[PDB]
């Protein structure tokens, strides 16, 4: 979407409209907004439709303080910045949990997710700040370090294999409960898929319950699939 | 703005950093920012992807450790961390090649390599077969088979 | 926050809060890695008082009712000085610290404890 | 060059974080080493009741621990056995056993850094059971003072970083503002001309 500005620059400069900060005329805030405000969840007086949008912005070497990036940040209900030096660390797409927050988040979830994400943050938000300096010095702190390593390993995904929401919540519950940290670091990418293959041959009832009621099933019965798998994992 | 506008049309770009020009390791292609559409499993195969990704990741990892070395010292870092430098130096040095059109500047006729030997040689350099050969022996050589000769020359 | 504006006692009680919270703010790093019991008496008394100044900050509000049912309470300005002066001397050190949570008067704190 | 100061900012930030990590690990290891030394004190006391040696730290960032002992030992000998790799290096330079790399908190005249916990380090000068007890007590005292000196070194090192970051960041905003002002001035001059 940033290319808009370029075209808007060209014509505006050829039309002899007065310049601005970086030759961007001041209308940018108007020009973007006159579009980006049109996404909404309409009421019943007109119609029960809904619309969502994902604008894209170009950036030069991560200079987030630039004109257009800060211009567009103000409008949106959040931000997902993609960071390049982490793009080669293994996590793809390169979404960083530090710079990205959602103001609307916490409500638009299936209740199976809300019951667990807190512990996921209680590992990840500590790891993503401690790892850069605390990794060198070799019980609770090293346990936190190892757990965080396995979490940042398990969030990765291979090229173009979308997963339904139910398997996402199943694996997030598997990770957070502490049953997953015995598989070693390199084999996690295999485990996360062979669980996916195991669940179907174990049963569909959990999957059906999450599909219909949008809520976590009975934990006493949920744990049994994990227990049965771990007895046969290789 | 000129490179920013040019970047949108290329299918594969190779970047050159003047730092590599001053280091004396030609060509000056920086592996980190060089990307192509060919790095897909259905075009280059699985024997290509894993080795390329491992080399790319190691060369990304070394970048910050070498800067930490500039202040923290050379043995305060752990031996496992120092092994990253110990192998990344060889990996970066072996990237140099003795060209055929540079005979005026080099005074040398060069050598020739096929792609199979390139993937093969990177697999060996990661295998640990060449830990004891000096780094300076890897400067401006072609096929990996030449390196053991140059050490023989030294 | 100047003595000419607020008086001598309220100035002293307002500034010494920031003065004494600094010890906790700096010692939290070593506390996070080693246990407290092996430290000196000063670190112990600092932690002991700071855990109560830390939790006394809270107060239930009138808008809080629609998600946490509470009547809603108020802190008198003249009583605030008396209350903080009495806490900072250690007159309420014996109360359980988390009982100090979400209320606007020390007398109700005493009742709740 | 704005990129130069940017890169220096990131490098200083990460080096300062690494030094802070060194500080906290040194503090924890120092507490545990002091406890070990104190637990050992009664056994030396009871066992005691019933050529030159110089020792140095084993690697860098130790502060002034290394110089203050090598200098004094050298002077007091030329006026009238070494432990530690920098100690061997100090004799590799100039001309003069080499037990090195014993594990941290090791198990079982003399010039050594005597023990005090807070800041300072005292250069100090001083049958098989007797010899073993004194050398072990001396080495334990020196190993505790080593971690104390390392703690102090990191505590001094971690400070100037923040001042240097704040001043570079100020220079960065000034460079920004100057660049934008120059750019707008050129643009408006061109617009006025045309």
């Amino acid at each position: 979407l940033s290319k808009q500005a370029a075209a808007y620059r060209e014509l505006s400069l050829l039309l002899r409209r007065p310049p601005g900060r970086e030759a961007y005329p001041g209308d940018i805030f108007y020009l973007h907004s006159r579009l980006l405000e049109r996404a909404a969840k309409l009421s019943d007086a007109k119609g029960g439709g809904s619309l969502t949008a994902l604008p894209f912005v170009e950036t030069q070497a991560g200079d987030i303080s630039a004109y257009i990036p800060t211009n567009v940040i103000s409008i949106t209900d959040g931000q997902i910045f993609l960071q390049s030096d982490l793009f080669f660390s293994g996590v793809r797409p390169a979404i960083n949990a530090g710079l990205s927050v959602s103001r609307v988040g916490g409500a638009a979830q299936i209740k199976a997710m809300k019951k667990v994400a807190g512990t996921l943050r209680l590992d990840l938000a500590a790891y993503r700040e401690l790892e850069a300096f605390a990794q060198f010095g070799s019980k609770a702190t090293q346990a936190k370090l190892a757990r965080g390593a396995r979490t940042v390993e398990v969030l990765k995904q291979d090229l173009h294999q979308p997963i339904p929401v139910e398997k996402q919540v199943l694996i997030i519950y598997a990770l957070t409960r502490g049953f997953l940290d015995d598989i070693p670091v390199e084999d996690v990418r295999r485990f996360e898929k062979e669980f996916y293959l195991f669940l179907d041959q174990n049963g569909q009832h959990l999957l059906e319950h999450i599909r219909t009621t949008k809520d976590l099933p009975n934990e006493d019965d949920l744990n049994k699939a994990i227990e049965a798998f771990k007895k046969t994992f290789v | 703005p000129a490179p920013a506008t040019t970047f949108s049309h290329l299918d594969a770009t190779t970047n050159l950093e003047r730092k590599l020009a001053e280091m004396g390791i030609y060509p000056a292609v920086d592996p980190l920012a060089s990307t192509s559409r060919a790095l897909a499993p259905e075009i280059v195969g699985e024997e290509h992807y894993q080795v390329a990704r491992k080399v790319q990741q190691t060369l990304q990892r070394y970048k910050e450790l070498q800067d930490i070395i500039a202040i923290l010292g050379m043995d305060e870092l752990s031996d496992e961390d120092k092994l990253v430098v110990h192998r990344a130096r060889r990996i970066q040095f072996f990237l140099s090649q003795n060209f055929h059109v540079a005979e005026q500047f080099t005074g040398q006729p060069g050598s020739y390599v096929p792609v199979k030997e390139t993937v093969r040689g990177f697999k060996e350099i990661l295998e640990g077969k060449y830990d004891h050969l000096p780094e300076d022996a890897f400067r401006l050589v072609g096929r990996i088979e030449e390196v053991v000769e140059k050490a023989k020359a030294m | 926050l100047a003595p000419e504006i607020v008086g001598e006692e309220h100035y002293q009680v307002a500034r010494k809060v920031q003065q004494t919270l600094q010890r906790y703010k700096e010692l939290q790093d070593i506390i996070a890695i080693l246990g407290m019991d092996e430290l000196s008496d000063e670190d112990k008394l600092v932690v002991h008082r700071a855990r109560r100044i830390q939790f006394f900050l809270s107060q239930n509000f009138h808008v809080a009712e629609q998600f946490t049912g509470q009547p809603g309470s108020y802190v008198p300005v003249k009583e605030t000085v008396r209350g903080f002066k009495e806490i900072l001397e250690g007159k309420y050190d014996h109360l359980p610290e988390d009982a100090f949570r979400l209320v606007g008067r020390i007398e109700e704190v005493v009742e709740k404890a | 060059s704005l990129r130069d100061i940017k890169t220096r900012i990131n490098a200083t930030k990460k080096t300062s974080q690494i030094t802070k990590a060194m500080e906290m690990v040194s503090t924890s290891k120092l507490n545990r080493a002091e406890q070990n030394a104190k637990s050992f004190v009664p056994y030396m006391e009871k066992i005691q009741e019933v050529g030159y040696l110089v020792i140095t730290s084993d690697r860098g960032l130790a502060g002034a621990y290394n110089s203050n002992v090598l200098r004094l030992v050298y002077q007091t000998i030329q006026k009238r056995i070494v432990i530690g790799r920098v100690g061997l290096s100090f004799f590799r330079k100039r001309n003069m056993l080499d037990i090195t790399r014993l594990p941290d908190q090791p198990s079982f005249y003399m010039y050594y850094n005597h023990y005090v916990s807070a800041i300072q380090q005292e250069v100090t000068e001083r049958l098989p059971q007797y010899a073993e007890s004194l050398i072990y007590g001396a080495l334990l005292d020196a190993k505790a003072s080593e971690h104390a000196a390392r703690m102090t070194a990191m505590k001094n090192a971690t400070d100037n970083a923040n001042e240097l970051i704040r001043t570079l960041t100020l220079s960065y905003n000034r460079a920004r503002q100057a660049a934008i002002t120059q750019e707008i001035t050129e643009i408006v001059a061109g617009a006025n001309a045309l």
